[PDB]
């Protein structure tokens, strides 16, 4: 801003699965969670696995 | 109006370590929200599954 402040409005999240070959691709690349996929672990960049 | 569901929450496996820090590991719950059948398959068993 212009006080010299700065605010956040979010942090990106991450997302990994057991098996990314598992994915369902939805076409415009855009990928689906699918039973072989397995449920997706969220998380942070930098941190963890991501 | 809805009633209140009682539910037991269980902190099962937790540990308290020298992590690099806090992480949430699991959540898991058995209830679901009212929804409509949008497909269908037959497994290679058997079964007859609707998604």
């Amino acid at each position: 801003y212009s006080n010299e402040q700065e605010q956040v409005l979010g942090q990106i999240v991450l997302a990994n699965f057991a098996n990314n070959e598992g994915l369902a691709s939805q076409g415009d690349n855009v990928w689906a969670a699918t039973q072989a996929s397995g449920v997706a672990l969220l998380g942070t960049a930098g941190s963890g696995n991501f | 109006g809805a009633t209140a569901a009682t539910f037991s929450l269980s902190f099962l496996n937790s540990m308290q370590q020298n992590t690099g820090a806090n992480n949430i590991v699991a959540t898991n719950q058995n209830g679901y929200k009212p929804g409509d059948l949008v497909s269908y398959q037959i497994n290679n068993d058997g079964t007859v599954v609707g998604n």
